[PDB]
RNA sequence: AAACUCCAGUUGACACAAAAUAGACUACGAAAGUGGCUUUAACAUAUCUGAACACACAAUAGCUAAGACCCAAACUGGGAUUAGAUACCCCACUAUGCUUAGCCCUAAACCUCAACAGUUAAAUCAACAAAACUGCUCGCCAGAACACUACGAGCCACAGCUUAAAACUCAAAG
């Protein structure tokens, strides 16, 4: 309301290439958090139900975090068996 | 005895611990180009240490220094001010890909 | 399995035995019903490696103990 | 070791060589080791101080032709 | 040292006597705040 | 573990208030 | 209550301070520090005024001076912000606690005793 | 020069023209893509209104107001009446998170607007007020 | 870097309230997850649309 | 103790800036503040639209008094810059420099969480 | 469907309400609790343990009195669903959530893991859960149900809270 407007979340169409510039935009939103904020927004949430959320969310990073780093380190493995027959 | 055992030391070949960019200087709130090159240029968002890069101790400077300098009057809110939009970028993300 | 030939040749080449393929349930336990009634099990089991393909004791070890036969490994 | 205080502070200064390390020779003694070996040799006469002494060995090995750029 | 220091510095005060002439001076000065970091720990002073 | 213990507590309490209540 | 023109603990005793400049004189005063400054002039007056060592702050003396300023700070505190429930249990903790420090030296020093009541005008009675 | 997505700032000087107007003269298409509807309206860079489509002026009913066809069609009909007026380049403020969020601006494009920029305004409250119960489903 | 785990969890040692109450044990399994079948939408919405709104108009 | 007083002045030209200043800063010393220093950080574009004394603002003269002033001043002196209708926005804060920012060795790393549940074999 | 059309969209002015991002941080507080900004005051104890009742606190709901009105919302009304629908779904609106001054003293107030001091060796260890233990102290528990009940007593509580049985019944309950 009291800010200029025009310079937050906006995004410039590059030769009329309106979908490049959505999905610039969307990812924009998507990675900066308001998409999810936004969904979670419609019917209000209550704290312990948040607080549930919010554990449930960080115990799934902490987990898929280091399934990732396990399978970046034992990529290198999965090169052709160097001993084929034994 | 014999003088070929190994003796006890520290690590001499221990690396130096690793500082953020910060380390040693001090975060002002009136310093808004410096504060705005840790908030996102398109909605203001002020990014997590993941992003940024920064210590425990920075991160919580350069955090309560933004939420000063925005209510007194120095710095927007929704958006980083177009000024800085051209200074060293320092946080770990892209958006175009 | 890097080793495997190697271990193969030298039990031939010494007049002993090799067994570096996959260990099947129940070789030294249940041997004279795997092999025959009459079958005599070996008098020493010598480990090259003790460790099976995903790093934790190769069973034999456990077995060789249950049979009363000793074990020499690295 | 004592002298991996000397190994330590020889990288820093001066990073591994070209030299590569042939490991499969047991007497290799690479251009670290070299110093080393020359450095506890000038610690003999009675220097005891680190930066002299320290300065001291890069000469001697520039004398007889060994090759060490600094990182700088 | 902290006493020395500040009997120095008291000197440079604003008082009522030099109010005005402080004011004035103040309203030609600029102070700027502004400095931005990089990727390697450096200041980058602004340019103006 | 499962609730029936506080189910047989769940039910005496409500009766116990709809039971004050009528008296 | 000390004086606002009260030096501070610090620059008290640094030679030369009575012939700085007046301005100097009051950024160095009471007047221009926070409550806990004057809490330190306040626990050093009870201190030569009692205790025989004023410089041992760990006897049983020096330490229920410590805590009488504390329960007096809370004291006032508590004048004006009469619902502040932290601060008034603070005020009744540090009371217990000063009565245990009494029945510990009136058991062990008598003589020295009599002197925190006096000096600190502390009224010793015995637990219901 | 690189082609930059961040708006030209309204007070410095920019090349950037889109038939001899700067970027702070273009018609504002104003989309609030709701969940059962969206509205389009055109206004000028003084805020003068232009044209004004929704899906419920153009006759869908109930939940067929909450579709892309039925926003595709409202941005259709926005962009006739807006080009008749003498629209051409258009800065699309989109509000909501509707069906019709992106529907609304094919539309737009289907009936002969071209679109420069696209500015997200979907309300954020920073803290508020509190919105209703969650739905037992 | 992954997030940590000190003084996350509720255990005799720790003093603090728990920060995480994961519902499973936070060990790593032995097998992830099978792909997941991308949920289909409607192909030809737009191409439909005017195909249906020329049918209209003649 | 030692203050910082961000004043944010409406745009006014050079007399009435320069009156405004002087009046605030003698409302400093009236309240027994010891005045140190009066910077100006230049006129600018406000941030956001501020709102102050039935008064739509879009920009204001930045300025900085840093100052020592009794800890019961504080409160006087925003009453008073709330009534000044030259003043956009007046904030004081506790001056910067006085806290001392602690040495830091740097980034000690934190190892993988260990022992977290039993050995047993589930 | 009802509802609204004194409606909706853009723009401007505009709270005694609530506090995106930071926070992938794990801090503060005795617990309850505490995550917008500023300032003031301010976070007991130089051995430890020590109370259903003493003393001081104690989420949410609730009570008394005076105010505040964005939004939410028990109850209630309307729409829909259904065999019925005193519900789940939609709409409207109140008590209530807020401030001030007094009450009430409850929670799955549970991290169901007491305070302090130590240990990782031996028999590690029923099972599961969050590995097994030592010293010391306080609190508490001795089949299920009756029973967060009856009676007595205390209480600003009066449809309340705290303390808390027995008879009959069963051979299980867990
Ligand atoms: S590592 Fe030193 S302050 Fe960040
Ligand atoms: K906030
Ligand atoms: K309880
Ligand atoms: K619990
Ligand atoms: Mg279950
Ligand atoms: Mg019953
Ligand atoms: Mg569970
Ligand atoms: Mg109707
Ligand atoms: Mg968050
Ligand atoms: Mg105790
Ligand atoms: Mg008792
Ligand atoms: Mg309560
Ligand atoms: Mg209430
Ligand atoms: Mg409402
Ligand atoms: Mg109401
Ligand atoms: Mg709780
Ligand atoms: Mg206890
Ligand atoms: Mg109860
Ligand atoms: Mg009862
Ligand atoms: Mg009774």
């Amino acid at each position: 309301a009291k800010h200029l407007k025009f310079i937050a979340r906006t995004v410039m169409v590059q030769e009329g290439n309106v979908e490049s510039a959505y999905r610039t935009l969307n990812r924009i939103l998507t990675m900066d958090g308001l998409i999810e904020d936004i969904k979670h927004r419609r019917y209000y949430e209550k704290p312990c139900r948040r607080r549930q959320r919010e554990s449930y969310e960080r115990c799934r990073r902490i987990y898929n975090m280091e399934m990732a780093r396990k399978i970046n380190f034992l990529m290198r493995k999965n090169r052709a068996d160097p001993w084929q027959g034994c | 005895s014999n003088e070929d055992l190994p003796i006890s030391m520290e690590n001499p070949y221990k690396e130096p611990l690793k500082k953020c960019i910060l380390c040693g200087k001090h975060v002002d709130y009136k310093n808004v180009q410096l504060l705005s090159q840790f908030v996102s240029p398109f909605t203001g968002c002020i990014y997590g240490r993941h992003i940024t890069g920064l210590c425990g101790k920075k991160q919580k400077e350069i955090t309560k220094a933004i939420k000063r300098a925005q209510i007194m009057g120095f710095m927007p809110v929704t958006y980083k001010d177009p000024a800085y939009l051209k200074d060293p970028k320092v946080c770990n993300i892209r958006y175009r890909e | 399995r890097q080793f495997s030939y190697l271990i193969e040749n030298m039990a031939r080449d010494c007049g002993e035995y090799a067994h570096t393929r996959y260990f099947r349930g129940g070789m030294l336990t249940n041997a004279r019903l795997l092999f025959g009634p009459t079958v005599r099990l070996p008098d020493l089991i010598i480990f090259l490696h003790t460790l099976n393909n995903i790093f934790e004791p190769h069973v034999a070890v456990r077995d060789a103990a249950k049979m009363n036969i000793p074990t020499v490994g690295i | 070791y004592h002298e991996d205080r000397i190994r330590a502070k020889f990288y820093s200064v001066y990073g591994s060589g070209q030299r590569a390390f042939d490991l499969f020779n047991p007497n290799f003694k690479s251009t670290c080791q070299r110093f080393v070996e020359k450095y506890t040799e000038l610690q003999k006469l009675g220097e005891t101080d680190e930066e002299k002494l320290f300065v001291e060995t890069g000469k001697a090995l520039l004398a007889e032709g060994v090759i060490l750029r600094r990182v700088g | 040292r902290e006493v020395l220091q500040l009997q120095e510095e008291v000197k440079n005060f604003i008082t009522r006597e030099n109010l005005e002439a402080r004011v004035e001076a103040a309203l030609d000065s600029r102070k700027n705040y502004n400095w931005a970091i990089t990727r390697e720990g450096l200041v980058v002073r602004p340019q103006r | 573990k499962n609730v029936l213990k506080i189910r047989r507590r769940k039910m005496n309490h409500h009766k116990y208030r709809k039971l004050v209540k009528k008296t | 209550d000390p004086p606002p023109s009260t030096l501070l603990k610090d620059y008290q005793n640094v030679p030369g301070i009575e012939k700085v400049d007046d301005v100097v004189k009051r950024l160095l005063s009471l007047e221009m520090a926070n409550k806990k400054e004057m809490l330190k002039i306040k626990q050093e007056q009870f201190m030569k005024k009692i205790v025989a060592n004023p410089e041992d702050t760990r006897s049983l003396e020096a330490r229920i001076i410590a805590l009488s300023v504390k329960i007096r700070s809370y004291e006032e505190h508590l004048e004006k912000h009469r619902k502040d429930k932290a601060h008034k249990r603070y005020l009744l903790m540090s009371i217990d606690q000063r009565k245990k420090m009494l029945k510990n030296l009136r058991n062990t020093n008598y003589d020295v005793f009599e002197k925190i009541c006096w000096g600190l005008g502390i009224e010793y009675t015995f637990p219901p | 020069t690189k082609f930059s997505i961040y708006p030209p700032i309204p007070g410095e000087e920019s090349s950037l023209r889109w038939a001899g107007k700067k970027f702070e003269e273009i018609p504002i298409a104003h989309i609030k893509a709701s969940h059962n509807n969206t509205q389009i309206q055109v206004v000028s860079a003084s805020n003068e209104p232009l044209a004004f489509a929704s899906c419920g002026t153009e006759g869908f009913r109930n939940a067929k107001k909450g579709t892309g066809i039925a926003a595709q069609t409202a941005g259709i009909a926005a962009a006739a009446r807006a080009k008749q007026k003498g629209v051409i380049h258009i800065r699309v403020v989109v509000k909501g998170l509707g069906p019709g969020r992106l529907s609304a601006m094919h539309g737009l494009i289907m009936g002969g607007l071209e679109v420069i920029s696209i500015t997200d305004n979907t309300p954020i409250p920073h803290x508020g007020c509190r919105p209703r119960k969650a739905r037992k489903l | 870097a992954t997030p940590s785990l000190r003084g996350r969890l509720a255990r005799f040692g720790n003093p603090r309230k728990p920060v995480l109450k994961p519902n499973k044990p936070l060990i790593l399994a032995n097998r992830v997850g099978e792909r997941r079948r991308e949920k289909g939408e409607a192909t030809c919405i737009t191409e439909m649309s005017v195909m249906m709104a020329c049918w209209k108009q003649n | 103790p030692r203050y910082e007083l961000a004043l944010i002045l409406k745009a006014m030209q050079r007399p009435e800036t320069a009156a405004t200043l002087k009046r605030t800063i003698e409302a400093l010393m009236d309240r027994g503040a010891i005045v140190r220093d009066l910077e100006n950080l230049g006129e600018r574009a406000l941030p956001y639209r501020i709102s102050a004394h039935s008064q739509q603002h879009n920009r204001g003269g930045y300025f900085l008094v840093d100052f020592y002033a009794p800890t019961a001043a504080v409160e006087s002196m925003v009453e008073h810059l709330s009534r000044d209708i030259d003043v956009i926005r007046g904030n004081i804060v506790k001056h910067p420099l006085t806290q001392e920012l602690k040495e830091c060795e740097g980034i000690v790393p934190v190892p993988l969480a260990e022992k977290l549940y039993s050995t047993k074999k589930r």
